[PDB]
Parts: structure tokens; C-alpha cells; sequence
């Protein structure tokens, strides 16, 4: 860990985590955005909001955090507390409760070439306009819109995480299936701005069908 | 020295068996390195210091149900020139209490709060009660319960493995009596009326 | 405490302790972290929300060889109480929470012994997801889990294991949740039948993934159905059986269909009562619902 | 100052059970692990096994089936038993203090663990163990007759068990004496020679006598060696 | 499970010189948990270094440990007469079993010296008992490497001799060696000339000593 | 960005967020305020509280946060944390049971001319007289 300490001291001398990494003026930071659904907690029809537990998957490159492994005892990656590095201010725009941020900052994985991977957990309450016409035999289209809150498309460019399926990742073994909802489709899409202040978005869509057995028995 | 002041009995939850109370947790101890001569400082005999700046006992409610385990309101301490410190933080204690529902709504409960230093044993930090009873001088009247009795006991446990290391706690128990008028009026009387109406069919 | 002050200054200021680095000689080494769980009390299991609320104490044990000292040189000091924010920690969190509270509640002091062993017993109130099987309600039993892992460290950096008891001529791992017979008292509605503990390792997951390793503590719990029996099932069953009296009522009474439809209304009221107590899930029809 | 004192019978016959005991002075068995280590002649150190005061043992996989290590805390002793010994078990056996063992916690959290410092700083004096089917026998002593320095000596042949001592002229002649390490023959008996170089001019004038002693047979021989 | 190999095997060095002993692990030694021990003749091993760099109590400053991972080194800056012993390495960082290296002996280096060779026929006393031992002595030589061959009527012998070597002398620091050829009395009488031939780097050519029975 | 790192170091070397950001104390800080209503979350008639999701766009000029882009490689606009600078203390007077002021401190966009645009989000739980007639 002494070699790791030396590398950490070298990397963060003169490093400003509040400054976006752009080697030249006009350079854009590509941020790949993906999502893993750990649990579809609920879809509250009264409040019209979907509660989910997820892991984001954000990937970018920071040229300032590069090094030669041969000069640092063969160390080719690092785990660093997320607050110590620049982060893209990617938030859930369509949150319903007022919480924009991730549940826990945890750590980033920084490779020797400057690649940064961040997989923070998140408990999100997103607004979902309920289509009530065919309730309880209905299906819903609940979206999760992720975007930078501050940086515009000229500074931070977004792309769907893949490496390539444009979908929400669900682990077949560990996923907590909801007893009232079946996931039909789970795509993701990059939305360009119309036509600076213009901003791209990455929307993860959950098309879900209610399982109405309860209402068949009790009503 | 540890003393408990019960300000209010906020609620008794018989389902989850939780008593929520508002308390002040008076703690007194001498700090050896925080002494001074007042004559050298213009006669200043006492000062007020943030509690986060000094060592404190790590008192924990051992029988906490679902609230805070330790003090979270870090109010200022009163420090005397002799090194004596008085710290009286507020807290809302949510403590487990085994509720016996046999005689409900005419039941009597015995709810306790067990307090102790979490990480220090009796050979490094010793706790003593301030008084044999909790301080009830500033207790707000409850519209649901009457506190019949209250008493604080210090306990010291020595395990056979470690005969030189006592583990200490102070347990404050409250024997409380429910006021049954609400259940008498709202529940018992209608049921009695239905029971009386049951027999009228036979006439 | 001249000696404790001197020892802390020696360990942290003089030797330059860095809590951001793991306690290893080389980066390729992993830190052994032993975990045990004490269930102080099972607060509740909410069926509609499918959530288990527990009070647990998480016993952590690991080794930090940078925090080693020879006790005779420091007044025979053998153990130190230190704030957890001064030392490196294994960032163990509850993975399967459903409220966003991943971490322990009270960050108590660490006990650091002179041989480099770090002992840490933080308590926590956890709210975890527990999917509910309503098939035999109110005679149902549930299977809840508490999955502990690290998101800041992977299997490459820390190796999770269960507490190893070594007080006898044969060591063994503690493969159960610890319940103190003096400090524990059963939940009013749930009785613990089994309480195992397991180290789960995913063979397919990569070593550098946080999902490679976890330690899971399970609670198999049986509902105590006396409340539901007394207050729902006996009245409902008796009222339903009461409808058979209409066949012994003479047709001249003019009160048969009134009795029958009133029994139906009472059953409807009972269904209204029960609809508010269970989740609206589709795996099965509850026994009371059946 | 911890001291380790070993004892036990070093002379055994094939298929028997070696038994050794190590006693600790100046310290208790509670604080440490305690190990047995064997060194064959012309070979590296080999760790046999270890035990703590609770009786928890670890063994070398190559000797686990035959080695049993026990502890007796009342006498502050720990013992090794090696079953079905052969000639391959002839070695110098040592007891030594291993890693520190510590207790921590209280109540249901009371536990113990060992420190990661299993180096052997204090050692016992060592016990030589020889496994032979041979029987106590005394040597024959033969002259190695001198043929400007001359060499002469004595051949000390076919004895058991070690050791023999050889001197020259009742200890008055020490300059230029070489007494060789014994060799074990296939018969199972030991042989050695002792030689001395002297001025060839002294061969007529000075008497040279080798004094051989083998205590197990009370062999005491004074052999005059001459041309 | 972890095999430890000590590379030099034997180190012949003069007093006042610098000695470097190497130890190699077949697997990563966790935490640099390596110990170095010294063992003099007729003595138990004494702990010199632990944790791969930390001197034990009473160990002079001349001994220093270094290295990591799978490569470890013990360095003696200035060699004294008391430092000529057998040095062992041991690993204790990866649970039992605890394993040692095979050891490395540090010998004293002196000017190359040739053996003086002597041959001794069997005594009449030994022949009376039915056996014949023929002894070849190589006295006061250095270095230790030497070869002895027995010839009986110019026919090379094999399988019927045994060698013994002394330690290095306390003063001159040289070695002596005996080779003993054992024959039945009946076989001894079947031949006339008994010879030992000695090769050593201090000899310009092999030396033969012989007798006629 | 080395240029932006140097600029950010220079701007906050001797900066004060306490005083109003004017060259002269007799000047008035001109703040342009705009309310963007993203969502009408709830209208609770029983307690007479309206919950709304809003963005509170605030624009002003900080005199001391200016630079020449030519001295910093052409950097013309940056994003900085809002907690480091003086801000106007807008408060919702008729707050019922929410936050009085902004609590979500998002970044401000700062131009080289000293123009600041800060667009924090908020959940306004305001008090409304509900006529139920
Ligand atoms: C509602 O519920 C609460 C419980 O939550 C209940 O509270 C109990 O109240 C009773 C009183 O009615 C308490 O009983 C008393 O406890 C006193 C304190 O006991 C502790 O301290 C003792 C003193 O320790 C010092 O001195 C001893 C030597 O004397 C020394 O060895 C120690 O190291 C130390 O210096 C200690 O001795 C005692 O230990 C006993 O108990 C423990 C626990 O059971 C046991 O493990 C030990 O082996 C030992 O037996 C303990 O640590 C005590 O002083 C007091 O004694 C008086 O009464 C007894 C009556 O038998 C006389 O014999 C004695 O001479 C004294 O006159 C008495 O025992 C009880 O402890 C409370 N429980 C708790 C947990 O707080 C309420 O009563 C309930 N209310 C209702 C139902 O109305
Ligand atoms: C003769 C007297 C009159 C008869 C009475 C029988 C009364 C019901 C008995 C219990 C049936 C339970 C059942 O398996 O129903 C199934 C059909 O479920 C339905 O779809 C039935 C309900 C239909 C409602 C009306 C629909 C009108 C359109 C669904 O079952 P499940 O939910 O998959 O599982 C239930 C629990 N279990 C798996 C443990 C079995
Ligand atoms: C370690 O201790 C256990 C418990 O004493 C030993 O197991 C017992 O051994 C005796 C032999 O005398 C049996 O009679 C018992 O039935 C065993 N079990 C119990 C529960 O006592 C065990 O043999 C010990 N191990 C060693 C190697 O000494
Ligand atoms: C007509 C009478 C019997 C009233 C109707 C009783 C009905 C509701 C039945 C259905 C399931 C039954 C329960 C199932 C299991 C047990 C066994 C034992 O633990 C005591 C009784 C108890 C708890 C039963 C009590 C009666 C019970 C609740
Ligand atoms: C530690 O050091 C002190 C002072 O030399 C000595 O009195 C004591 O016996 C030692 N050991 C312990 C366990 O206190």
C-alpha cells in the first residue's frame, strides 16, 4: 500500500475535483450511462410514482488520472472515494420526491489509462403518469430520465451504456421480482435536444403489466 | 454521574412494543486537562464549550427498539474552572418494553431504559446514578398513562473469563398505569349494549 | 493518560498512519474481515410493504498491522478505544435494504488491541426487503434475509468470512445469528424457527465485482396466529356457517332471504377488513381469502 | 526469559513409538503456540506440528497420520508421539515457541485468536533420536601404522550406539589430531578413524597410543601404534 | 504448501567481506512474513531476522534483511569469525504448514592448499577376525572438493568404500577426509596392489598412494 | 483542464461570500428571478397545502468573478459549486411545512463577464386558502 500511497499522492497533486476534465477548450466528456434494476419496489397509483432500487453504471475518461503501471509497482487500477474525483452531475430529472442524487457515493474504479467507472446505488421515486382506463387490467410505461443537471451538451455528451444492448440490465438470479408487476419491455434510449444550455437525456423505460388476481377475487 | 430527566411520555405502541419518550440525559464528569485558575483569566470561573470538541462517555440505550442508539444532539457543555463538566443533551428514546396485554385496557406496564458505555468497561469508565429515581420535576402530564413508580438501579456484571473487568449499566424502570376511560366509553359500553340487546329476542 | 496520548501520537502522527489505504503490505493482498450478527430484537415484518425492520449488532474483526505496539513500552496498555473515522474500515453495508439506509446507525469506537487486532461492534436499525408468501396466511411462515457486502471493496481487496470460534481444541465457524438469551425477547407476532448464516460466493461473477461475495443471515419466522384466529377467523367462520340455519326456518316466517343476504353482507365487511392487511400480490390467493 | 527443556528416550527400535516431552520455564503455555521441528543430518528444518494450551493442533501433512501432539497445562508441558518409526525418522528434534495466542471480548463475544507472528525465537536444546535395530556393542580398535611428516592412527570399527571418544597419549598429544565423524555401515554398526601427523624422525623415539572409550560397552582400550 | 529455496547453497567468503544470501518462495509471501535463523554447530537455530527486515534482540547491526513478494535477501556487511554458520529462511504469512528453506552454509575462504595423502593397509589384528579395511587419508586440504578413487590391481572399485570429512579446522581452516575400503579377508588375498588416487585443484596431477600386499 | 484549474484557483484566492458582490456599496445587486413549475404534486384541501416541484432561476452579476479568456486558453464559461459564492437569500414567505429557502445547492454557471445563472430545484409546500364552496 506504500506504492499505492505514492501513486495516490502523485495523481492528486494539483487535481481539482470541481473542474471538468477537458485538455483543450471545446473538448467534450463522453459519459456512458447504464442502469441495473435490483428491485422494482412499487408503483403507487395514488401518488403516481414508481419506487425502484438500482445501480447506475457511469463510465467516462479523466486524462488527469492516468499513469504508467510499470513506474508504480505494476498497479493498473485504483479504487478511490467518489468525492475525490470529478463526477458528471448525472441525476434523475423526473424524480417525484425531490431527491435527485444517488443513495451512496461509494468508490470509483480508475484504470491506468484514465478510464473511470462508477456504479453507485440509488433508491429513486420517479413520477409516472398512470393510465387509469383499464385498471386493474392495465399496463404502465414508467420512465427514468437521467441527465446532467448543469453541464450542457457542448461540455458533457451522453450515450447509452452498452458493451451492445440498449436495455436495463436485470440479473436473472438476484433480481427481486415484484409480486404485482411483470416487466414486458425494458429498453433505454438516448434523447437528443430539439434542434447553449441544450442537454441530452438517457431514458430507461419500464413497460410493466399488472397481475390482477387480487382484484378478481375481492371485487 | 448519570441522571435521567423524563420530560414527556410521548407514546406507548403495544403492537411493536415500543415506548417513545422525551428525555434529558444529564452527564457529569471531571476532565483533568481542562482546569484553569480564574485569577489568571479575569475571574472567569465557567465557560460553554461545544460537546464535539471534548471526550465524552459513549452512552448507548441498550434496549433501543428502532430509534437512535446514542446522543445525536450535541449541545454545549458547561465547564467549570475545576475541570468539572456538565452535559445535558436532549434525546427521544424509543425503547423496547415487553407489553403484557392480559388486563387491557386495565393493564399495568413496567418499561425500562438500560444505559451504558458501549465500548468502555468498568475498569476504564465508571458510571454512577445521580439519584435513586428519575427526575420527574419537569414531566408533562400524560392523557393516557399514569406513572405509578420510577426507580434507577446500577448493575455490575463480571464474567468468569475476565474477573478484573466489570461491565456496568444503569437501568431506569417506570411502572405505569393505563387510564381506561377512552376504551370504557368507546368499546366496552357499545359491546354491553349489544350483549343486552341479544337477549331481548326471546321476549 | 500520558501513556495513551503518547501511544496514539506514536501510532498515528509519528508513523504516518493513512486510513485511506488498506492494511496490506502489497496491493495484491486481501484483508480478512470476519463478520457476525447479533439480533437484538425483531422490530416488525410489514406484509403490505413487504419490509422487515430489525435491530442488529454487527461484530467486525480484522487485523491492521500498522496499529501494533509492544505494550510494556507504553505503560502495559493492551487495548485502545478510537473513533472509527481515524482508522481504515471495511465498508460493510446491507445490500438488500429497501429504504436507502445502507450503513450502520451508530458509529461506535473501535477496540484496537496491541497485537494489531481491530474489533468493532456497531449497532444498526435496518429495513430490508422480505417478499411475502400469503398462501397460508394467517398460518404462514416467512423467509427473510440480511445480505451484507462491500460496495467500496471487492473480493480482490477484502475476503469476507464468518466469525471463527477458537476457544476449544477444534475451531469452528459461527454459522448462525447470535441471540443473547438474557438480552433478547421474542416479537409478539413472530417466532424464530431457524437463523442460519452463510458465506455466498458467485462462481460466475468476476473477482473485481462487488457482487462476487456476500455474507447472508437468514430468518425463518413463524407467525403466531392467535390474534387473527380470535378476532377474524372464529367470527367469520361462525357467521358463514350460520347461513345453513335458513333451511330449518319455516317459509312462513318470511325471514329466510333476509338472514342469507345479511350473512353475505357480513362476509363482505370481513373481506373489507382483510383487504387492508395483505399486499395485492398475484402469486396465490390467501387461505383466509380462499 | 522463557526456557524450554526437552527429555525423552532417543534410542528406539523400528516400528516403535518415539515419545518426547518439552517443559516450559519462565512462562505459561497459555500465551503462545508451541511447535515440534525435526532436522535430519545434512537436511533442512522440517516442522512437525504445533499445539496451543486448549489442545488445538495443526500438523504437517506428511506426518499427520503418525504424529500426535498433546499438552498438559498442570505441569506446563507439551509432548510429541511419533508412531511406527523407521530409519528415516532419525533426526535432531526441537521444541520451540510459536505465535502468540490472545483472548478478547466478554460474555458471548469472548473469543480467541492467534497472531501472525509464527516465528520460533526460543528453542529447546534438542534431542537426538536414532532409530536402529542394532544392539549395544563395543568397537574393535586396529592400528593404522605409519609407513618429513608421517601419519598414523587408529581404526575404531563396528560399535553401537554413538558415541566413542578418542584421545592420544592420554590427552598429551592434541596437535595435528583429526578424529573423523562416524559413518553408519549397512550392518547397522558405526565406524570411525582417528589420525595424527607427527615428524617422521620421532617414529623411533616417541610412543603413540590411542585411547578409545565407548561407555555403552565399557570399552576402554589403549592401543600402541608403531611402524 | 509453499516451497522455500535458498540459492547460494554454500558461500565461501573471507573474513571482513560482504555476504549475500538469497531465499526464493514458490508463492507470494503474504505481509513479508519471513524469518531468518542462524545455526552454529551443536546448537539450536537462533532467530536473526523476522518480518523480513526487523532485527531480533541482541542481533548486531551487521545483519540486515530485505526483499518482498517471492525474493528475500539476508546481507552481512562485514563478516566476523563468529558469523560462519548455517542460515535458514522460513515463511509464516499464509497459515500452516510452516516451511523452511534447505539452509545455506557460510564457509571461511583460505588460500587453496593440496592434500597430503597416506594409505594404510589392514592390520594383522583385523585380518585375524576375517575382514580387511584399507584406509586412505587426505590431510589438511582446501577447498573441500576432492575425489578419491580406489584401484585394486589397476581395477577401479565401486560400492565398497565410505568417506568421512572433518569440519573446517579452528585455526588453518582446512579439511581432512578419510576413505575406507572394506573387503572380506578372502577377497583381500585375491589381489596384490591396493591404491587410492586423489584429485584436488591444488594438485598439478592426481596423486596415487599404493602398497603391495 | 489546467486552464480552468488555474482560473478557479485565481478567482477564489481572496474571495469573500459575505459582502454583496458590488464594486461600490451604494450600488444595488440586480437579481432576475424566474419560477419554472415542473409539476403540481399535490393540493391537500384538508390541511390547505399545495406541494409543487419548481426550478428557481436566479441571474445576477458578481463584480469580482471576472477574467480575460485570453489569459486562460479561451475559457469563457465555467460551472462552480454554489456554496462558495454570495447568493441572494430567497425565501418562500408562505411556506407551510416545507423548506423556507433553497436547500439543494446545485452548481452555478459563471461567464467571463461575471454573469451568474443559478437554477436550483425545490419542493414548495406553500399555504393556500382553499375555498370549498
Ligand atoms: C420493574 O422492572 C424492573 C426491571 O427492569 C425492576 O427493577 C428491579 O428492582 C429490584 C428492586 O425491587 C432490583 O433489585 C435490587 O437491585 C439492587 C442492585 O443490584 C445490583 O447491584 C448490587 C450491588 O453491587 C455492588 O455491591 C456488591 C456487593 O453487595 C458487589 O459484589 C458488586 O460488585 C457491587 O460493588 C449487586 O450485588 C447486584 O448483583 C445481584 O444481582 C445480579 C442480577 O440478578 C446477580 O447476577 C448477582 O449475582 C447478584 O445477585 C446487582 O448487580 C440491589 O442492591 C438490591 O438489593 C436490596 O434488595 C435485596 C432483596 O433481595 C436485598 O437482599 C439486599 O440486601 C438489598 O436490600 C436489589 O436486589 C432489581 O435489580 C431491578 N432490576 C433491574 C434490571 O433494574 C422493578 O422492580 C420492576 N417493578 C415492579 C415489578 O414493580
Ligand atoms: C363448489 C363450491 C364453490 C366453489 C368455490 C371455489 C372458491 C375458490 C377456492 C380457492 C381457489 C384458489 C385457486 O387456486 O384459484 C385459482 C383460480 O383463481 C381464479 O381465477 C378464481 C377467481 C375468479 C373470480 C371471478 C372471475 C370472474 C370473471 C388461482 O390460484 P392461485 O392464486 O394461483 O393459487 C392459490 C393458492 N394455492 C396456489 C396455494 C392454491
Ligand atoms: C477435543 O475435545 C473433545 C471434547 O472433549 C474430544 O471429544 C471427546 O473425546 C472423548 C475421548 O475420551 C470421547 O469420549 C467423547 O465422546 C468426545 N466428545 C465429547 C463431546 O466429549 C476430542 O477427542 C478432543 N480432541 C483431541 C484430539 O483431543
Ligand atoms: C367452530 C370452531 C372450531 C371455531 C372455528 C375455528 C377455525 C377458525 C379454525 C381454523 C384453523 C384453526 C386453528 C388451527 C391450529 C390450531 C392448533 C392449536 O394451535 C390450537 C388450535 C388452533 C390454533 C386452531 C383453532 C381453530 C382454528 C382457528
Ligand atoms: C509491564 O510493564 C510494567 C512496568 O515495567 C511491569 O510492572 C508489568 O509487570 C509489565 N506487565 C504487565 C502485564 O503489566
Amino acid at each position: 500500500s506504500e506504492a499505492e500511497g505514492r501513486l495516490r499522492e502523485k495523481l492528486f497533486s494539483g487535481y481539482d475535483s470541481s473542474v471538468r476534465p477537458a485538455r483543450e477548450v471545446g473538448d467534450r466528456v463522453r459519459v456512458s450511462v447504464g442502469l441495473i434494476l435490483a428491485q422494482l419496489i412499487s408503483l403507487n397509483e395514488k401518488d403516481e410514482e414508481m419506487s425502484t432500487k438500482v445501480y447506475l453504471d457511469l463510465e467516462w475518461t479523466d486524462y488527469r488520472l492516468s499513469w504508467d503501471p510499470a513506474e508504480h509497482d505494476g498497479i493498473d487500477s485504483l479504487r478511490i472515494t467518489a468525492e475525490s474525483v470529478w463526477l458528471p452531475d448525472v441525476v434523475l430529472l423526473n424524480n417525484n420526491d425531490g431527491n435527485f442524487d444517488v443513495a451512496l457515493d461509494i468508490s470509483v474504479v480508475v484504470s491506468s489509462d484514465g478510464s473511470v467507472r462508477w456504479q453507485p446505488p440509488g433508491i429513486y421515486r420517479s413520477s409516472c403518469s398512470i393510465q387509469v382506463t383499464y385498471f386493474p387490467f392495465d399496463w404502465q410505461n414508467c420512465t427514468m430520465v437521467f441527465s446532467s443537471y448543469s453541464y450542457d451538451s457542448s461540455e458533457v455528451s451522453l450515450q447509452t451504456g452498452l458493451g451492445g444492448h440498449q436495455e436495463i440490465h436485470i440479473h436473472e438470479g438476484t433480481f427481486i421480482e415484484n409480486g404485482q408487476w411483470e416487466i414486458i419491455h425494458k429498453p433505454s434510449r438516448l434523447i437528443q435536444p430539439p434542434g447553449e444550455g441544450q442537454r441530452q437525456e438517457v431514458i430507461f423505460y419500464l413497460i410493466i403489466r399488472r397481475k390482477p388476481l387480487f382484484y378478481l377475487v375481492n371485487v | 454521574t448519570v441522571g435521567l430527566q423524563l420530560i414527556q411520555l410521548i407514546n406507548v405502541d403495544e403492537v411493536n412494543q415500543i415506548v417513545t419518550t422525551n428525555v434529558r440525559l444529564k452527564q457529569q464528569w471531571v476532565d483533568y486537562n481542562l482546569k484553569w485558575n480564574p485569577d489568571d483569566y479575569g475571574g472567569v470561573k465557567k465557560i460553554h464549550i461545544p460537546s464535539e470538541k471534548i471526550w465524552r462517555p459513549d452512552l448507548v440505550l441498550y434496549n433501543n427498539a428502532d430509534g437512535d442508539f446514542a446522543i445525536v444532539k450535541f449541545t454545549k457543555v458547561l465547564l467549570q474552572y475545576t475541570g468539572h463538566i456538565t452535559w445535558t443533551p436532549p434525546a427521544i428514546f424509543k425503547s423496547y418494553c415487553e407489553i403484557i396485554v392480559t388486563h387491557f385496557p386495565f393493564d399495568e406496564q413496567n418499561c425500562s431504559m438500560k444505559l451504558g458505555t458501549w465500548t468502555y468497561d468498568g475498569s476504564v469508565v465508571a458510571i454512577n446514578p445521580e439519584s435513586d429515581q428519575p427526575d420527574l420535576s419537569n414531566f408533562m402530564e400524560s392523557g393516557e398513562w399514569v406513572i405509578k413508580e420510577s426507580r434507577g438501579w446500577k448493575h455490575s456484571v463480571t464474567y468468569s473469563c475476565c474477573p478484573d473487568t466489570p461491565y456496568l449499566d444503569i437501568t431506569y424502570h417506570f411502572v405505569m398505569q393505563r387510564l381506561p376511560l377512552y376504551f370504557i366509553v368507546n368499546v366496552i359500553i357499545p359491546c354491553l349494549l349489544f350483549s343486552f340487546l341479544t337477549g331481548l329476542v326471546f321476549y | 493518560l500520558n501513556e495513551e496520548e503518547r501511544l496514539i501520537r506514536h501510532l498515528f502522527q509519528e508513523k504516518g498512519y493513512n486510513k485511506e489505504l488498506r492494511p496490506v503490505a502489497h496491493k495484491e493482498e486481501s484483508v480478512d474481515v470476519a463478520l457476525a450478527l447479533t439480533l437484538s430484537n425483531l422490530i416488525s415484518l410489514k406484509e403490505v410493504e413487504e419490509t422487515l425492520t430489525t435491530n442488529v449488532w454487527i461484530e467486525h474483526g480484522w487485523t491492521d498491522n500498522r496499529l501494533k505496539w509492544n505494550a510494556e513500552e507504553f505503560g502495559n496498555i493492551s487495548v485502545l478505544r478510537l473513533p472509527p473515522d481515524m482508522v481504515w474500515l471495511p465498508e460493510i453495508v446491507l445490500e438488500n435494504n429497501n429504504d436507502g439506509s445502507f450503513q450502520i446507525s451508530y458509529s461506535c469506537n473501535v477496540l484496537v488491541y496491541h497485537y494489531g487486532f481491530v474489533y468493532w461492534l456497531p449497532p444498526a436499525i435496518f429495513r430490508s426487503s422480505c417478499p411475502i408468501s400469503v398462501t397460508y396466511f394467517p398460518f404462514d411462515w416467512q423467509n427473510c434475509s440480511l445480505k451484507f457486502s462491500s460496495l467500496k471493496y471487492t473480493a480482490k481487496e477484502i475476503t469476507l468470512s464468518l466469525k471463527q470460534d477458537a476457544k476449544e481444541n477444534r475451531t469452528y465457524p459461527v454459522e448462525w445469528i447470535i441471540i443473547d438469551p438474557e438480552g433478547f425477547t421474542e416479537n409478539g407476532e413472530w417466532e424464530i424457527v431457524h437463523r442460519p448464516a452463510r458465506v455466498n460466493v458467485d462462481p460466475r461473477a468476476p473477482l473485481d465485482s462487488p457482487s462476487r461475495q456476500d455474507i447472508t443471515f437468514y430468518l425463518i419466522i413463524r407467525r403466531k396466529p392467535l390474534f387473527y384466529i380470535i378476532n377474524i377467523l372464529v367470527p367469520c367462520v361462525l357467521i358463514s356457517f350460520m347461513v345453513n340455519l335458513v333451511f330449518y326456518l319455516p317459509a312462513d316466517s318470511g325471514e329466510k332471504t333476509s338472514v342469507a343476504i345479511s350473512v353475505l353482507l357480513a362476509q363482505s365487511v370481513f373481506l373489507l377488513l382483510i383487504s387492508k392487511r395483505l399486499p395485492a400480490t398475484s402469486m396465490a390467493i390467501p387461505l383466509i381469502g380462499k | 526469559e522463557v526456557q524450554l527443556v526437552q527429555w525423552g528416550a532417543g534410542l528406539l527400535k523400528p516400528s516403535e513409538t518415539l515419545s518426547l516431552t518439552c517443559t516450559v520455564f519462565g512462562g505459561s503455555l497459555r500465551a503462545n503456540y508451541w511447535s515440534w521441528i525435526r532436522q535430519a543430518p545434512g537436511k533442512g528444518l522440517e516442522w512437525i506440528g504445533e499445539i496451543n494450551h486448549n489442545g488445538h493442533t495443526n500438523y504437517n501433512p506428511s506426518l499427520k497420520s503418525r504424529a500426535t501432539i498433546s499438552v498438559d497445562t498442570s505441569k506446563n508441558q507439551f509432548s510429541l508421539r511419533l508412531s511406527s518409526v523407521t530409519a528415516a525418522d532419525t533426526a535432531l528434534y526441537y521444541c520451540a515457541r510459536g505465535s502468540r495466542f490472545f483472548y478478547y471480548g466478554a460474555g458471548i463475544y469472548y473469543n480467541a485468536r492467534r497472531d501472525r507472528d509464527n516465528y520460533f525465537d526460543p528453542w529447546g536444546q534438542g534431542t537426538l533420536v536414532t532409530v536402529s535395530s542394532a544392539s549395544t556393542k563395543g568397537p574393535s580398535v586396529f592400528p593404522l601404522a605409519p609407513s618429513g611428516t608421517a601419519a598414523l592412527g587408529c581404526l575404531v570399527k563396528d560399535y553401537f550406539p554413538e558415541p566413542v571418544t578418542v584421545s592420544w597419549n592420554s590427552g598429551a598429544l592434541t596437535s595435528g589430531v583429526h578424529t573423523f565423524p562416524a559413518v553408519l555401515q549397512s550392518s547397522g554398526l558405526y565406524s570411525l578413524s582417528s589420525v595424527v601427523t607427527v615428524p617422521s624422525s620421532s617414529l623411533g623415539t616417541q610412543t603413540y597410543i590411542c585411547n578409545v572409550n565407548h561407555k555403552p560397552s565399557n570399552t576402554k582400550v589403549d592401543k600402541k601404534v608403531e611402524p | 504448501d509453499i516451497v522455500m529455496t535458498q540459492s547460494p547453497g554454500t558461500l565461501s567468503l573471507s573474513p571482513g567481506e560482504r555476504a549475500t544470501l538469497s531465499c526464493r518462495a514458490s508463492q507470494h509471501v503474504t505481509g513479508n512474513c519471513l524469518a531468518w535463523y542462524q545455526q552454529k554447530p551443536d546448537q539450536a537455530p537462533r532467530l536473526l531476522i523476522y518480518d523480513a527486515s526487523t532485527r531480533a534482540t541482541g542481533v548486531p547491526d551487521r545483519f540486515s534483511g530485505s526483499g518482498s513478494r517471492t525474493d528475500f535477501t539476508l546481507t552481512i556487511s562485514r563478516l566476523e569469525p563468529e558469523d560462519f554458520a548455517v542460515y535458514h529462511c522460513q515463511q509464516y504469512g499464509d497459515s500452516p504448514p510452516w516451511t523452511f528453506g534447505q539452509g545455506t552454509k557460510v564457509e571461511i575462504k583460505r588460500t587453496v592448499a593440496a592434500p597430503s595423502v597416506f594409505i594404510f593397509p589392514p592390520s594383522d589384528e583385523q585380518l585375524k577376525s576375517g575382514t580387511a579395511s584399507v584406509v586412505c587419508l587426505l590431510n589438511n586440504f582446501y577447498p573441500r572438493e576432492a575425489k578419491v578413487q580406489w584401484k585394486v590391481d589397476n581395477a577401479l572399485q565401486s560400492g565398497n568404500s565410505q568417506e568421512s570429512v572433518t569440519e573446517q579446522d579452528s585455526k588453518d581452516s582446512t579439511y581432512s577426509l578419510s576413505s575406507t575400503l572394506t573387503l572380506s579377508k578372502a577377497d583381500y588375498e585375491k589381489h596384490k596392489v591396493y591404491a587410492c588416487e586423489v584429485t584436488h585443484q591444488g594438485l598439478s596431477s592426481p596423486v596415487t598412494k599404493s602398497f603391495n600386499r | 483542464s489546467e486552464h480552468e484549474t488555474r482560473l478557479v484557483a485565481k478567482l477564489f484566492k481572496d474571495y469573500s461570500s459575505v459582502v454583496r458582490p458590488v464594486e461600490d456599496h451604494r450600488q444595488v445587486v440586480e437579481v432576475t428571478v424566474g419560477l419554472q413549475l415542473i409539476q403540481l404534486i399535490n393540493v391537500d384541501e384538508v390541511n390547505q397545502i399545495v406541494t409543487t416541484n419548481v426550478r428557481l432561476k436566479q441571474q445576477w452579476v458578481d463584480y469580482n468573478l471576472k477574467w480575460n479568456p485570453d489569459d486562460y486558453g479561451g475559457v469563457k464559461k465555467i460551472h462552480i459549486p454554489s456554496e462558495k459564492i454570495w447568493r441572494p437569500d430567497l425565501v418562500l414567505y408562505n411556506n407551510a411545512d416545507g423548506d423556507f429557502a433553497i436547500v439543494k445547492f446545485t452548481k452555478v454557471l459563471l461567464q467571463y463577464t461575471g454573469h451568474i445563472t443559478w437554477t436550483p430545484p425545490a419542493i414548495f409546500k406553500s399555504y393556500c386558502e382553499i375555498i370549498v364552496t
